[PDB]
């Protein structure tokens, strides 16, 4: 309960008191790269600090080792540190070798020399940071006040409690303490929503902040639908609150329009054809099996029935027939039910600026992700790759400014190419039966084939994994086994291995709805790594992604088979 | 005539009020073209769709009839932004990004519609002369007359204006204006 | 000075500097009246800045006004000539007299661009209409300049009300053409 | 005088006249001294407040300078000093370039006995050192490179009797843009040069002898004119180069 | 910015061997002349400073080349590569001129 939802304001005031100055820079923000929510939140914070004239620095880091190396070089003149996208799960004081008594410069409690704020959404929390540390402070959103009721008592009372009742109680409370741990990890909220709450508390909300909040929230749709369904009504309310007025007389080159219009679960509808949108969709592919000939024939039959000529459905959206575009909603409503695709109809947010053209939030986040993925003796080889991944962050950052639209178009083209490549690899995976069904998990190792140099980036492998999980969820086979995806890099001679959680069908009822399936690959990987001298690298922010040498892959996986917890 | 005037007005407002960021691109292009004696204008269809979809829909279904109205709108705007008049009717050149249609897929379904296609030039003909302003006189009453023609497909009147014959009219070749026509072959 | 030409002509940024070295009117949102740290400036009179009261009209130099509007402590009032009525009057005056330039301030283009960029909220009229009117005026002034360029000689020219930016963008051509004509005339004497 | 605003106005007008003029204008000795003294004192002043604010902060973990009525004054001091330094820097470098262009002409002026123009007035002391050093360095370069292999008849870098004059002089008939301010301060009746014209404000008169004509300059109009016929008016502040 | 040019660190604009020996000598004395100008009566004004007018108090800059911590008047800048700064223009003019920072 360090900083509650209501308390978010006062912490800001502290940053205004210690850091703001016209002759020195004393605020540093460490933001997790390869993440969209953190990027949007950092953009909002940067604009806020720019308005109040507070000097700042933004440093994109990739892993925990980078953070540890950068913390030492950081001076004592920097009074404020902001860790965005990470830091909640691990013990920060032990990791950074922070001595509480060393940081007291304002003797009295202790005001302390430096303040570190943690803005993260990866549960479970670390009990040490929440309940036992004073230098480390976190922006909590209501997990502790409700979920961690007995944990606080156990932690504090075990700290203070340190003749047979003593032995009994200490054991049956360390049992509860270990019960808190040994649990998988999920995401339950979004950073951009919390920053928008801070904005509303201070009172600096506008259309740009709302657009950034929508962009941050939308990115969670593919992996965590429950959070999106929770946060959507508040976004709807805030959109209606900030509408300029009624009866807009004329469209002028300076109008901005944020509208709630009906959209569809289709891949880049307004920047490609209709046939392409239906072809390269995860949901349509899962529901119709387009990778073989039968799915393509079924799609052709559907398009024939709907009344759209096959020649017209392959034209660009701008140059598509006006009469067909006008009546698309009725045609969808009356025909989509026969083929099980009635779930593709939804409502979203569309933004328009003058005589330019309309863009939806989903297309924007796909363009940003595409810009993240592609843009612009083995240790150096990995270092160069990580440096390029850091470099792509500024390319994605620039695309959020209204002046740079050519970069957004480039991102759209890159997204189209990337999705085509993912589809091409997925059909090869599915046709040759490369997926092996073990008792505990399902294995997929890509050793040979073209364009394996695209899967050295974690985001592309997550794309392919999301394709495969979506394909498996709608399969009639009923199972919830986690999946393992491994990809080789010849230059480094290393496999990059990722563990992926199962997902329920998109349209399934809410009776099973709960806190989603927990990811248990981090604990298993740590358990196997500790016991054996395997040449593995666990250094990414996502604990489910590791880099293992080629020789160790086959034995290590065997150990995983007996590890359990999967 | 009560619809052509509004169409010309809509085109002139498109030319004079389109802006991206902080520059009227289509207003500046006209002035830059006039200086180097280029009497033409190039318009991208995406901008026209963005400005107003009704204007694009009007053009997309009746090109031969609508295009001359945009032609005269351009030269009305030019005489306003250039002169406080030897300016001929301007030319409209269009750019499109729609799907390309093969030559062998062109049939009776595509008549009177704007299309986009690609091919190989195999031959180019010589330049020929087409009349735009015709000075006309009658064989008997001998009075002056004029005719204005646009090349978007006319004949001399089959009557007399003020007995004269059936269709008595001759062309006064001096004081008449002509343009350049060429024929090309594709494959 | 020496690099990038700059020998005998001003750059647009230096013209902007000269323009921002000129006074403007503001409505302060703060009160810094002395009680019953101070500014102490060396190139501009600080009497108005020291004695400030909220919701009252004062005048300072332009760049201080921009610096204040960077924060939330100012609101610049646009000059009276930046109105649709006063611009339409000048357009008509421009149309009726085709042999003289209208009387506009010598910084109208630079001031208009700066105010549109920085203080967009302060205008009362819609900004797109004013932006169109500015272009309408500029085109006619360009036509008159093009007609007047024909009367170049070796003796002298008179450009009574031409603006600073218009003079700057035309100086290198005019000066060199008349210089060459003067050398040709002098040689024959 | 005794007005800090007029010093900045005079510096700006001197810079504007310097950039657009062909010749090497006289140096305003007193104005530069006053401005340099003012800058020297002002920098010390901002340094003093900065030190005073810093020292108290570390003593007893006191609060920083309270934000209201604190930051904006000092920020204005800094930016004002920055602008003034830029203006003086540009002025100095422009006049140094013009000094480079006319080295031999200035040397010939200094060497002439019956010349009212003297380098002690037209040139600053640092500019005198610059001129002397640059002339010697350039002479050494040309003597070592080319002039050593030449006949004694022609070994001089300044030859006014050769086929082409080797000493370049300022263009006295360059065409410039000018604005007619009128009297520098006022008292239009006091100025003898002012003469009224028909249904108009008083106008100056000048003569072009090569063309042999009389040109009238009305107050408030911008002219494109020869530089020689307007030297006296510019020297007396009646006209300003734009 | 004055300096001894080829002897000290140069901006790599010119190769040593293009210039003649007499030109190399001339450049050295000209640089010394610039140096003892900059220490004249105009100490406060940087005669080798930037020649574009100042019109933006606060600017965004990006680091081009990696470096260590550099002290500035009343503070410190940490030059981690691929990081962005929001700071006053006067502090970073020197670093932008020497190629360690981008943008303005
Ligand atoms: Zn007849």
């Amino acid at each position: 309960m360090y900083y509650g939802i209501s308390q978010f304001s006062e912490a800001y005031n502290k940053i205004l008191r210690n850091s703001s100055s016209h002759s020195s820079c004393q605020l540093v923000i460490f933001v997790s790269c390869l993440n969209i929510d953190a990027l949007c939140a950092t953009k909002m914070l940067s604009l806020l600090f720019k308005k109040q004239l507070v000097q700042s620095q933004i440093v994109p880091i990739f892993g925990y080792s980078e953070l540890r190396r950068h913390y030492s070089q950081l001076d004592d003149n920097i009074n404020s540190l902001l860790l965005v996208g990470f830091g909640g799960v691990i013990d920060l004081e032990a990791f950074l070798e922070i001595d509480p008594q060393e940081y007291v410069i304002d003797t009295d409690e202790q005001s302390f020399r430096r303040d570190i704020y943690v803005l993260d959404a990866h549960r479970p929390w670390n009990l040490d940071n929440i309940f036992g540390s004073q230098i480390i402070q976190c922006f909590d959103d209501g997990t502790v006040d409700d979920t961690l009721g007995e944990q606080k008592e156990a932690y504090y009372k075990l700290l203070e409690l340190d003749r047979k009742q003593r032995k009994k109680q200490i054991h049956e409370y360390e049992g509860v303490l270990e019960e808190y741990y040994s649990q998988g990890t999920t995401v339950v909220n979004s950073i951009s929503a919390q920053i928008y709450s801070l904005l509303s508390a201070i009172g600096e909300t506008n259309l740009s902040n709302l657009w950034l909040n929508i962009l941050g929230t939308t990115s969670l749709d593919i992996a965590y639908a429950q959070v999106y369904n929770r946060l959507y009504p508040l976004l709807q309310d805030e959109v209606k609150r900030l509408t300029p007025s009624s009866r807009n007389s004329v469209k002028t080159p300076d109008t901005l329009t944020l509208n709630i219009q009906p959209d569809y679960y289709l891949f880049l509808l307004r920047h490609s054809s209709l046939y392409d949108s239906f072809y390269y969709s995860n949901y349509v592919n899962a529901k119709l099996s387009l990778w073989n000939e039968n799915g393509k024939k079924r799609l052709h039959k559907m398009f024939a029935r709907m009344g759209i000529p096959l020649s017209t459905a392959q034209e660009t959206w701008l140059y598509m027939d006006h009469s067909i575009k006008r009546e698309l909603g009725i045609i969808f409503d009356k025909n989509l039910d026969r083929y099980g695709l009635q779930d593709i109809i939804r409502d979203g947010f569309v933004r328009t600026l003058g005589y330019r053209g309309s863009i939806s939030a989903s297309e924007f986040v796909e363009a940003l992700t595409a810009l993240l993925e592609v843009g612009n003796n083995s240790a150096q080889k990995l270092t160069n790759l990580r440096k390029r991944w850091v470099s792509n962050f500024w390319l994605s950052w620039d695309a959020l400014d209204d002046r740079k639209v050519e970069l957004l178009n480039r991102g759209i083209q890159l997204a189209q190419d990337l999705q085509r490549a993912i589809f091409n690899t997925g059909v090869a995976i599915l046709e040759k039966k490369l997926i092996k069904h073990l008792r505990i998990y399902r294995l997929c190792v890509l050793q040979d084939g073209p364009d394996l140099d695209l899967y050295r980036n974690p985001l592309t492998l997550l794309r392919l994994g999301n394709w495969l999980i979506e394909c498996c969820a709608e399969s009639e086979d009923k199972q919830l086994l986690p999946m393992v995806l491994a990809s080789i890099d010849e230059n480094t001679d290393t496999y990059l291995v990722a563990g992926l959680t199962p997902r329920y069908p998109r349209g399934l009822d809410t009776i099973h709805t709960k806190k989603p399936i927990l990811n248990n690959f981090s604990m298993a990987f740590q358990q196997i790594t500790a016991e054996t001298d395997a040449k593995v690298r666990i250094d990414n922010f996502e604990s489910s992604i590791i880099e293992i040498r080629r020789e160790d892959l086959s034995p290590f996986l065997e150990k995983l088979t007996l590890s359990g917890l999967l | 005539d009560d619809d052509n005037t509004e169409i010309i007005k809509s085109f002139k407002n498109f030319i004079l009020e389109f802006r991206l960021d902080s520059q009227f691109i289509y207003r500046d292009q006209l002035r830059n073209n006039i200086l180097v004696k280029n009497y033409s204008l190039t318009v991208n269809m995406e901008h026209l769709i963005g400005y107003n979809e009704d204007i694009y829909k009007k053009l997309s279904d009746e090109p031969s009839d609508i295009i001359p109205l945009f032609e005269t709108a351009i030269t009305q705007v030019a005489k306003r932004i250039s002169i406080l008049n030897s300016l001929p009717t301007f030319q409209l050149i269009l750019n499109s990004n729609a799907n390309q249609i093969p030559l062998r897929d062109l049939d009776s379904e595509h008549v009177s519609k704007i299309v986009r296609l690609s091919g190989i030039i195999i031959s180019t003909s010589v330049l020929s002369s087409r009349a735009t302003y015709l000075s006309i006189m009658c064989r008997n009453c001998r009075h002056t007359t004029s005719i204005t023609i646009n090349n978007f497909n006319v004949s001399l009147p089959r009557s007399c204006l003020s007995n004269c014959g059936p269709d008595p009219y001759i062309i006064i070749h001096e004081s008449s204006k002509f343009i350049d026509q060429q024929f090309l072959k594709l494959q | 000075s020496l690099p990038a030409h700059l020998q005998q002509t001003f750059s647009p940024e230096e013209i902007q500097f000269i323009v921002e070295n000129e006074p403007i009117k503001i409505f302060p949102r703060i009160t810094t009246r002395q009680k019953i740290t101070r500014w102490q400036l060396i190139t501009t009179d600080d009497k108005a800045l020291n004695n400030m009261v909220a919701m009252r009209s004062t005048e300072v130099v332009l760049w201080i006004a921009l610096l204040l509007k960077q924060q939330s402590k100012c609101s610049i009032v646009a000059p009276q000539w930046l109105t649709t009525k006063e611009l339409d009057r000048k357009i008509q005056y421009e149309k009726t007299h085709p042999d003289r330039f209208s009387e506009l301030p010598w910084n109208w283009l630079v001031l208009a661009r700066i105010l549109f960029n920085k203080a967009k909220d302060d205008f009362h009229d819609p900004i797109h209409e004013l932006r169109g009117k500015i272009q309408d005026l500029r085109e006619i002034r360009q036509i008159k300049v093009l007609k007047g360029l024909k009367y170049l000689n070796e003796s002298h020219l008179q450009l009574d009300n031409l603006s600073l930016l218009e003079i700057n963008e035309l100086r290198p051509f005019i000066t060199e053409i008349m210089d060459k004509l003067r050398e040709i005339h002098t040689a024959s004497l | 005088y005794v007005s800090p605003q007029q010093d900045f106005s005079d510096l700006m007008k001197s810079w504007k006249n310097e950039r657009c003029s062909p010749e090497l204008l006289p140096y305003p000795h007193q104005l530069m001294k006053r401005l340099l003294n003012r800058i020297s004192m002002q920098s010390q002043l901002i340094e003093n407040i900065s030190m005073g604010f810093l020292d108290m902060q570390n003593a007893s973990n006191a609060n920083p300078p309270m934000p209201n009525e604190s930051k904006l004054p000092l920020l204005c001091m800094e930016t004002e000093l920055e602008r003034l330094k830029f203006v003086i820097r540009s002025y100095i470098r422009c006049r140094l370039s013009k000094i480079d262009k006319f080295s031999l002409y200035l040397r010939q002026l200094n060497e002439d006995e019956n010349s009212l123009i003297s380098l002690t007035d037209l040139l600053s002391k640092d500019e005198i050192k610059y001129h002397d050093t640059h002339s010697l360095i350039w002479l050494k370069l040309v003597n070592d490179s080319i002039l050593k292999y030449m006949p004694e008849e022609l070994q001089a870098i300044n030859d006014t009797e050769g086929s082409v004059n080797m000493i370049d002089e300022p263009d006295w008939n360059k065409f410039v843009f000018i604005h007619v301010n009128g009297p520098p301060d006022g008292k239009w009746n006091e100025d003898p040069l002012l003469q009224e014209n028909e249904f108009g404000k008083p106008c100056y008169t000048v003569t072009i002898p090569d063309l042999k004509e009389e040109v009238e300059l009305t107050i408030g109009s911008i002219y494109v004119m020869r530089y020689e016929v307007i030297r006296d008016l510019l020297r007396d502040d009646k006209v300003a180069l734009i | 910015n004055g300096l001894d040019l080829m002897s000290s660190i140069t901006f790599s604009q010119q190769d040593t061997n293009n210039l003649s020996h007499q030109e190399q000598e001339y450049l050295k004395e000209y640089c010394d002349l610039i140096t003892d100008l900059k220490s004249g009566d105009l100490v406060d004004i940087d005669l080798s400073g930037s020649l574009v007018p100042p019109s933006d108090v606060f600017i965004d800059v990006r680091v081009l080349k990696d470096a260590g911590e550099i002290q500035t008047e009343y503070g410190v800048f940490n030059l981690i590569k691929d990081s962005q700064f929001f700071v006053r223009q006067s502090d970073v003019e020197r670093l932008i001129q020497q190629g360690y920072l981008q943008k303005i």
